[PDB]
């Protein structure tokens, strides 16, 4: 009736928390999760990582980014690895997540901030040339505005993650979306979706 | 496919719209002007000569190069010269150039970029592609690491919390320093700009873990110490 086997828990992938719970801190960008989180202190640290160990998928790959575009990757890293309410999403492949609805703002400021960095390839998911231990551009694969590889925010969202994310024409405070990121003054948005879908009303 | 990052510096950019509107007329064929330009303009647009290059610089490398590339420039323009003579002397500078630059960049990826080695400093960096200035976070180990340090009693302790970086990097607040208590509580005993911490006269109520924290403009700390301290009875 009410989906309580998908509330409050953490998926089971190498690095997570079994189950979710406060921190007494937690680095930068993930701190709006302390209160009740899927990772732990390194973890949370180790998403900042350059070419962070959690993934060994290189961000420099077209170059440095900048540093706003930094951020939302590194939030989206935070949101994967902290998140306790992503129940209804959780997929066996051991498990992942696919198509959590992110609200259009999250995407679309994303975007806009990634639009002057750099990347080579449109699906991230695969096809990279991998002999360094790390991942570069693949023979021939041009270094380009994201705004080409990715000419929506639909694009960005959903192909950077190999569809973890699916963009949602829901925007924020609609009660049917999620967001990557939120004030953690202002308390998490993001509950009451789970409860939402959990039931899937 | 990247610009030749000397571009990002205005004086360049000037210098070569006055070598467009002001020497071209009396020096080249007006019938060559319109494609001498469009080469030029594509000899700035990509830089080819490059170690993995980031894309970015400091302040103090464009300017190194921006400096020596007006310099020659300005040689050309000063000497009058004219026609093939030239073009080609121009290319053949700005190909030069170039690799000089390069040599400067190389020079600045292993030697000033991010040269921390624990904890997180800011750095401003220049990025070529769109000559964006802006701060980038060099993150290397959470940690840097414990002191032990065995004072002599009565003596005077100094606990240093400087690193060599600090004094480069940018929004940065201030060193804390914590005695932390056998019963997981901590006492604040400083907080300021002073980088060090001195306890005179030492005895052993002063044994035991001090921690300090570089504080910064953003959330978290840029650098972290622990010490370990031994009273010499
Ligand atoms: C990332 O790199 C490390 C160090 O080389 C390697 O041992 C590890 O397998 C990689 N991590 C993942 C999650 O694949
Ligand atoms: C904890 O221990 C310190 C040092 O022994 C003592 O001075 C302090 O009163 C204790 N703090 C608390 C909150 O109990
Ligand atoms: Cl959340």
């Amino acid at each position: 009736p009410w989906g309580d086997e998908l509330l409050n828990i953490c998926m089971n992938a190498k690095h997570h928390k079994r189950v979710p719970s406060p921190e007494d801190k937690l680095y930068e960008e993930c701190i709006p999760w302390k209160d009740n989180a899927c990772c732990t202190l390194t973890t949370s640290w180790e998403a900042h990582l350059d070419v962070s160990p959690l993934y060994n998928f290189s961000l420099f790959h077209c170059g440095l980014l900048m540093p706003g575009c930094r951020k939302h990757f590194i939030q989206a890293i935070c949101f994967y690895e902290c998140s306790p309410n992503l129940g209804p999403w959780i997929q066996p492949v051991g498990e992942r997540v696919v198509n959590v609805p992110l609200c259009q703002e999250d995407c679309e400021e994303w975007w806009e901030d990634c639009r002057m960095s750099y990347t080579c390839k449109s699906n991230w998911r695969g096809g990279w040339d991998w002999s360094q231990g790390k991942n570069r551009c693949p023979k021939g694969a041009q270094c380009l505005p994201f705004s080409h590889y990715f000419p929506t925010p639909a694009d960005l969202c959903e192909k950077t993650w190999s569809n973890s994310f699916k963009a949602s024409p829901e925007r924020r405070n609609s009660g049917r979306c999620l967001q990557k990121w939120f004030e953690p003054a202002q308390g998490n948005p993001n509950v009451a979706v789970a409860r939402l879908f959990a039931s899937e009303f | 496919r990247s610009p030749w990052c000397v571009i990002c510096d205005p004086s360049v950019v000037l210098a070569l719209k006055s070598l467009e509107k002001d020497y071209l007329p009396g020096h080249l064929d007006a019938k060559h002007h319109k494609a001498m330009m469009e080469r030029v303009e594509n000899a700035v647009k990509d830089f080819q000569e490059l170690d993995a290059y980031m894309g970015v610089v400091d302040e103090a490398t464009l300017q190194k190069g921006s400096w020596s590339l007006l310099k020659d420039l300005k040689r050309i323009t000063d000497s009058d010269v004219k026609g093939d003579l030239f073009v080609k002397e121009l290319f053949w500078m700005l190909h030069l150039q170039k690799e000089t630059f390069a040599t400067y960049v190389a020079r600045f990826q292993k030697e000033a970029y991010c040269p921390n080695k624990c904890g997180v400093m800011l750095q401003t960096l220049i990025w070529c592609k769109n000559c964006k200035k802006e701060v980038h976070a060099c993150r290397k180990s959470y940690d840097c690491g414990e002191r032990n340090v065995e004072v002599p009693q009565m003596e005077d302790m100094i606990l240093d919390c400087e690193l060599n970086w600090h004094q480069a990097s940018e929004g940065l607040t201030d060193y804390s320093f914590y005695r932390v208590w056998g019963n997981n509580t901590e006492t604040l005993v400083s907080k300021g700009k002073e980088a060090t911490l001195t306890k005179p006269m030492v005895g052993p109520e002063d044994a035991g873990s001090y921690r300090c924290e570089l504080g910064s403009v953003n959330s978290s700390p840029a650098t972290i110490i622990n010490f370990h301290v031994t009273v010499l009875p």
